[PDB]
């Protein structure tokens, strides 16, 4: 549901 | 378990108004991003958890980092991609009382009392880790991560400043400014969605939903 | 000086919502006399006095019907006897902030079991708020409210020893006590537009 | 400001 924040917190 | 000499290494680690406060906010969020993670043991947590936590205190973690890089500059603001805002510039694209709020309750007492960034980075850490948060899964290791933060505050005070026994008040007390500027913060940036003249970029948008 | 003692003895001394209201038009009366018994309150010039209660009720108030309600884990005591519960708060469009009050101060407050000296405390320390606009002088306000927060950790320290964040743990209420207290004034606001729900005479002062 | 003042006194 939130795209950037969650391709943000992994990597 | 919770060290000051970690949460400072993350504060450093990490470095026409409103439009260019709305460009700076989205480009300081990918920053705030890797602020949390270098925070100890953010990144342990559920990643449902992380989202919630960053996503219910961005619109006041950014304000304390654009307030405490701000100390120097008079009567404005420094933003994150180097350009400063001036209260004549605030005013004169209609967002003159806030400005002046964000420049009395926080900028100008960051000076006062000469804040450094372990306290800087202790108040995020303690505004990072509010287990009131809507949605968590374990409310309490949140909590207990708080309690962690600031009683490691506590003792950076009493060891560093002895002689401000009061130091570590005058620190906490000024949250309550934040959550106040923050969600005015929100009210504005909002409003600012409706109308479209505001150009918002990718990530501030999701923020804004 | 500000003795513990005496802020201790200030303290001491249909449409739901609409019994909400009559609720805290009633109670605001009483605010101004508890501001009255606070050390060195009365002492300050009227534009001072009326511009810090005029930038705390909302949360001044809230602290107090807070606390009263941490006995009745289930909704909120008002000052007029009356029990709101979550459902008429829910059922009559008022649930968001209501489960807020209910998680972020009734309920905290009785986990931590807070008393009414430390109470007396945090709501004195809203109420010397030297960043209210227009002052006359915004150094003694924070003269006072320095003062108090001292008495405050010098209480914590002696009553609840081994319990070292106890102080600290008090005083991060005053954030939530905040978001809250301005999510009243604007859902108040927002009932005086509309206009058709009642509100009685000093509750209209206070909202300008 | 009316009630304000004339409860302070
Ligand atoms: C309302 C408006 C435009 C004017 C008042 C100020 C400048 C404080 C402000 C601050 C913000 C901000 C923000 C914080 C930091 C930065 C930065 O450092 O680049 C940029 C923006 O967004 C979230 C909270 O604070 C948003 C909007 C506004
Ligand atoms: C938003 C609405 C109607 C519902 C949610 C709650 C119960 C929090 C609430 C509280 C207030 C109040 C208030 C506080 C105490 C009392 C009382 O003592 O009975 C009465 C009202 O108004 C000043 C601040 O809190 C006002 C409105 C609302």
């Amino acid at each position: 549901k939130h795209k950037i924040l969650h391709r943000l917190l992994q990597d | 378990d919770m060290p000051v000499e970690k949460i400072l290494e993350a504060e450093l680690a990490v470095e026409d108004p409103v439009t260019n406060i709305c460009q700076a906010a989205d480009k300081q969020l990918f920053t705030l991003v890797e602020w949390a993670k270098r925070i100890p043991h953010f990144s342990e947590l559920p990643l449902d958890d992380q989202v919630i936590l960053l996503r219910a205190g961005w619109n006041e973690l950014l304000a304390a980092s654009a307030s405490h890089r701000s100390i120097a500059v008079k009567d404005g603001i420094l933003l994150t991609t180097g350009l400063h805002v001036h209260r004549n510039s605030a005013h004169s694209a209609g967002v003159g009382a806030i400005f002046d709020r964000v420049l009395t309750e926080l900028v100008s007492k960051m000076r006062d009392m000469q804040m450094d960034k372990t306290e800087l980075g202790c108040l995020r850490a303690i505004v990072l880790f509010n287990p009131d948060s809507k949605g968590l899964s374990n409310p309490a290791e949140v909590e207990a991560l708080r309690e962690k933060v600031y009683a490691s505050l506590e003792a950076y005070c009493k060891h560093k400043y002895p002689e401000q026994p009061g130091r570590f008040a005058k620190l906490l007390l000024r949250l309550p400014a934040l959550r106040s500027i923050g969600l005015k913060c929100l009210e504005h940036l909002f409003f600012f969605k409706l109308i479209g003249d505001t150009p918002i970029d990718t990530f501030l948008m999701e923020m804004l939903e």
